[PDB]
């Protein structure tokens, strides 16, 4: 199988800037045979541009693609706000069709501190032998960010499960929800919660804690 | 990659009746392929003709007919008028024995 | 318009069949090599298999041979799949898609969920998350669920400013948990009602919650 490899994973620039992706075959690929795909989230991915100069209808000029054996690239020419999504490359001369993994083109800002909050599980849940500890970093960028969790000052492993959103189309930040899921019995023999983040534009890592009981 | 070879330009007949051969070459050794005619139109697309056929065997199509010696098809087109000048691609797939492979020749071109 | 409409996505139980159909239209079905296509939650596009126009040629991706078969009905215009002895990873969202004349995949469905799991369809609970430099932070914790998806409006639709709906993730136990939050003027808790409407279309659930403060 020819495995096409893309680089980089996300892509950060601002609208009106050239954007190149990147896409290398692990066997020379003929340059005619390389194909692009857009996806934007919850929709199927369509065809860009294929070919050595074709393009697919209705796709614009800014998009174009070049290269050839190893290391093939698309260039945006100048970014429009509809083209910040996700590029998958794909040849097509022989079998299997094979994909890029994808790189994302997401919207560069400024960088914005999270707003945080933590929240202790609902009485309602506990009645039913699980503790859900919720704690929520808002509308932040950019996306890497580092929540630790401490029971009454210990770090916890192995027991939090993160989620992300995808960018937000206004404000072009992401925001993060990391739940911490214990037991009733091991949620009531312990105290202080605190929720804890690091993140670009925190000078000091931020705690938001609660003891158990308010 | 893989290679098609088409002449750059055939002259028709005073029937309308254009031929040329189309050669293929690639890194496999295929025994079942589908040739196929296009016509560029322009920026669009259209199946003039395709067969696929094995080697030796006939190769069965229609307004087409081809032979096949080794990797060149003879391709044999009845029939246009002076009104298709236009460019003609040839497409080659090999099917069997895997893997699939595509080529695209760099086109050819008729005169009626 | 070339249109590409698959069905017959759903839940199954490892190791048994299902069978998707793909109803294809606007241009010769006859005429056209066809695909399926599929994407696995979070990841990238992977081929499965083609059918030529006729039926007498097709491929199959390794991660699917001997278990899935391909096939078309050209009176009816339709593409299937029949996939045989099913397994977790053959879970994600399959795509229909026509390999148009010159190489790439020019047309593309809008997908079909397929979700592979043992476990039964269950609507969740939903339990919530109170609030406590003038900003509030509340949500909903839409827990153990399945399958997915899973819609979330606050307010009844009226409330959409602040809102962040993150994307389920999936627990030890084979369920999906995710939550809902909103943030809004920390002065307005004590004079706006906010109640999240969780509607979970594959167990025909609707939960209305009300979230109220301290
Ligand atoms: C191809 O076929 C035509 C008639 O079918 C014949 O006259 C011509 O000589 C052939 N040429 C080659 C190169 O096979």
């Amino acid at each position: 199988e020819i495995v096409l490899t893309q680089s980089p994973g996300t892509l950060s620039l601002s609208p009106g800037e050239r954007a190149t992706l990147s896409c290398r075959a692990s066997q020379e690929v003929g340059e005619s045979e390389l194909a692009w795909y857009q996806q934007k989230p919850g929709q199927a991915p369509r065809l860009l541009i294929y070919g050595a100069f074709s393009r697919a209808t209705g796709i614009p000029d800014r998009f174009s693609g070049s290269g050839s054996g190893t290391d093939f690239t698309l260039t945006i020419s100048r970014l429009e706000p509809e083209d910040f999504a996700v590029y998958y490359c794909q040849q097509y001369g022989s079998s299997p069709w094979t994909f890029g993994q994808g790189t994302k083109v997401e919207i560069k800002r400024t960088v914005a501190a999270p707003s945080v909050f933590i929240f202790p599980p609902s009485d309602e849940q506990l009645k039913s032998g699980t503790a859900s500890v919720v704690c929520l970093l808002n509308n932040f960028y950019p996306r890497e960010a580092k929540v630790q969790w401490k029971v009454d000052n210990a770090l916890q492993s192995g027991n939090s499960q993160e989620s992300v959103t995808e960018q937000d189309s206004k404000d072009s930040t992401y925001s993060l929800s990391s739940t911490l899921t214990l037991s009733k019995a091991d949620y009531e023999k312990h105290k202080v919660y605190a929720c804890e983040v690091t993140h670009q534009g925190l000078s000091s890592p931020v705690t938001k804690s609660f003891n158990r009981g308010e | 990659a893989m290679h098609v070879a088409q002449p750059a330009v055939v002259l028709a007949s005073s029937r309308g009746i254009a031929s040329f051969v189309c050669e293929y070459a690639s890194p496999g050794k295929a025994t079942e392929v589908r040739v196929t005619v296009l016509r560029q139109a322009d920026s669009q697309v259209t199946e003039v003709c395709a067969a696929t056929y094995m080697m030796g065997n006939e190769l069965t199509f229609s307004i087409c007919t081809g032979t096949s010696s080794g990797n060149q098809v003879n391709l044999t087109i009845q029939g246009l008028r002076a009104m298709d000048t236009g460019l003609y691609i040839c497409k080659v797939e090999l099917m069997y024995p895997p893997p699939y492979y595509l080529g695209i020749g760099n086109g050819t071109q008729i005169y009626v | 318009q070339v249109q590409l409409v698959e069905s017959g996505g759903g839940v199954v139980q490892p190791g048994r069949s299902l069978r998707l159909s793909c109803a294809a239209s606007g241009f010769t079905f006859s005429h056209y090599t066809m695909h399926w296509v599929r994407q696995a939650p979070g990841k990238g596009l992977e081929w499965v298999t083609f059918i030529s126009y006729d039926g007498h040629n097709k491929y199959y991706a390794d991660s699917v041979k001997g278990r899935f078969t391909i096939s078309r009905d050209n009176s009816k215009n339709t593409l299937y799949l029949q996939m045989n002895s099913l397994r977790a990873e053959d879970t994600a969202i399959y795509y229909c898609a026509r390999h148009g004349w010159l190489g790439p995949f020019d047309y593309w469905g809008q997908g079909t969920l397929v979700t592979v799991s043992s476990a039964s369809t269950k609507g969740p609970s939903v339990f919530p998350l109170a609030p406590s430099g003038g900003t509030a932070a509340l949500g909903c914790l839409v827990k153990d669920y399945f399958p997915e998806p899973v819609t979330v409006s606050w307010n009844s639709g009226a409330l959409t400013s602040g809102v962040h709906t993150f994307p389920a993730v999936l627990q030890s136990s084979g369920l999906y948990s995710l939550s809902s939050v909103v943030t809004v003027p920390s002065s307005s808790l004590g004079t706006q009602t906010y109640i999240c409407n969780v509607n979970h279309k594959p167990s025909n659930t609707k939960v209305d919650k009300r979230v109220e403060p301290k």
